[PDB]
């Protein structure tokens, strides 16, 4: 605001209300991570185990599903 | 029956990858040195009940649980009003102590500064979990109309940016800091 | 008259204290920063402690505020320099400057160290879904097995 | 049949060492991902 | 070491040590200097 | 310094106080590592 302003206190006042009853935190969550494309957002936090993620370990299980119908296969040509 | 092979390979290969998946990651857990806690963040806080929590009898932190219209907040308001023994302390040191004595029956809700400070000294077994629940700032306080506050103001500004408020900081935190980094 | 509350790292004592005399027997951020905003501004301080040795609030009969800002307002100090934070009710009643320091309410617990173990976290470091996987595929091939 | 046998030997040994090989690499690999980017600090 | 007080650690009786100790006016050494002079059991042996 | 001048004494007497106050440590550590364009030692390995 323009200094001297009359607004500028008030709106001040209304910064401060707003903060004190979650208003703004509201607003960022919203147009932030509620909006987000990509998501998982809060988990990159919450969830960061390190350790080993199930995706990787993924493909051997594909292998191994795959295996079992080509065993599927081989045990109805036998 | 060389389907019965193909079935006993693929699934050896499958328990091969992954007895050696669990080999390496260990060792690498091992290795690393990773932090463990047992609390996530606040809200898992609020959704698993088995640790008690509180905060300090007259403050604005009790202000903020009370008049928050917050979610989780609320319901960790609700826990910690009904709770006996009382879960409100007199002063942060003795909440702090009633952190040492509990062995992770109580956990203590504070101004994120004061957290860090404790966290920092002797013995530093109490450790800062998760972000921040709120965002609020301390500032210097001049009585309403007078001179000085505008002027120390514009000194608040000029110190933060040239960095003289974040070297201090440092300095009176982790350099004065009794325990590691 | 700056007056400030004793806290540490804020305000301390420093060993000697006794032997020192005036600004100069405290320690602290806070007592640093006078410093910087004297410096900056350029005017000679007194480093007091809070009668109330409280921060501010209004007592709900009286209406009478306590503490520094109870300093600030009642006019026995001239500025406010402590680990005071920004709220509405105390923003009504006085002037604060921007804020120096960043703070949010935050969780402090216990650290397990070595001698809690957490068997379950021994037992995944491979996720609980890799755990689902490998029984469902232990089974699945026991099925195609038999 | 003392062929077929060492083959079987040479063998268990090849595969010894490859999976051995595999949990090393990946061992480190793991071990790499969790020591704090240099990158990361803005002095780096 | 400077940062944790789980380890006591000390310097001889009098030196180069211990009077660059006492003169330096660098954060570690000032610290160090502090700890080393109000500890007890005191911390100064008077050989190598 | 000349031999015979009169500046060799006090600029002696200048460079031992110097080493003294840990200028010559800050004064290095600025021009030799700060400045300095590989981060550290651990940049070599590349984390294979
Ligand atoms: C550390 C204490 C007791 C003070 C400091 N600022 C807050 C205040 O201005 O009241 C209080 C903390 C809190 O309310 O959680
Ligand atoms: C061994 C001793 C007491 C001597 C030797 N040089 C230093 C000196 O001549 O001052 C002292 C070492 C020290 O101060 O730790």
């Amino acid at each position: 605001t323009p200094k001297g302003s009359s607004l500028g206190t008030p709106v001040n006042l209304a910064v401060l209300k707003l903060s004190e009853q979650g208003v703004l935190d509201k607003l960022k969550n919203k147009w932030w991570y509620d909006k987000g494309e990509c998501g998982a957002k809060d988990s990159g936090s919450k969830e960061k185990t390190s350790a080993l993620s199930l995706s990787n370990v993924a493909g051997v299980f594909y292998i191994l599903v795959g295996g079992l119908g080509l065993a599927m296969l081989v045990a109805l040509i036998e | 029956s060389l389907s019965a092979r193909i079935v006993a390979g693929v699934w050896w290969f499958f328990t091969l990858i992954i007895i050696s998946s669990y080999t390496a990651n260990l060792a690498a857990f091992l290795t690393v040195e990773r932090m463990v806690s047992p609390i996530e963040s606040a809200e898992d806080l609020s959704k698993q009940t088995e640790i008690a929590y509180g905060t300090l009898d007259s403050g604005s932190t009790k202000e903020f649980f009370r008049r928050s219209k917050i979610a989780v907040f609320d319901k960790m308001w609700t826990y910690m009003r009904s709770a006996e023994p009382s879960v409100f302390v007199r002063t942060t040191a003795e909440g702090v102590a009633r952190v040492r004595k509990s062995k992770g029956k109580y956990a203590y809700l504070l101004e994120s500064t004061m957290n860090e400070y404790i966290e920092q000294r002797k013995p530093c077994d109490t450790m800062k979990v998760g972000g921040n629940l709120d965002s609020k700032g301390y500032g210097i306080a001049t009585p309403k109309g007078s001179s000085l506050g505008t002027p120390v103001n514009l000194a608040v500004l000029k110190l933060s940016e040239q960095g003289v408020l974040d070297k201090l900081k440092n300095k009176w935190w982790y350099d004065k800091g009794e325990c590691g980094a | 008259v700056v007056t400030t509350i004793l806290e540490s790292p804020y305000v301390m004592m420093k060993k000697n204290h006794e032997m020192l005399e005036g600004n100069e027997r405290y320690e602290g951020y806070c007592v640093d920063l006078a410093a910087e905003i004297a410096k900056h501004c350029g005017f000679k301080y007194k480093l007091t402690i809070v009668g109330d040795g409280k921060y501010g609030a209004r007592d709900a009969d009286t209406k009478i505020w306590n503490g520094m800002v109870g300093e600030l307002v009642y006019g026995k100090a001239d500025i406010a320099i402590a680990p005071l934070t920004i709220t509405l009710v105390r923003e009504e009643v006085i002037d604060f400057s921007k804020p120096f320091m960043s703070l949010g309410i935050s969780i402090m617990i216990k650290k397990p160290q070595k001698s809690k173990p957490g068997v379950f976290s021994f037992l995944d470091p491979l996720a609980y879904e890799i755990w689902m996987a490998i029984v469902f595929a232990y089974i699945g091939v026991s099925v195609v097995l038999f």
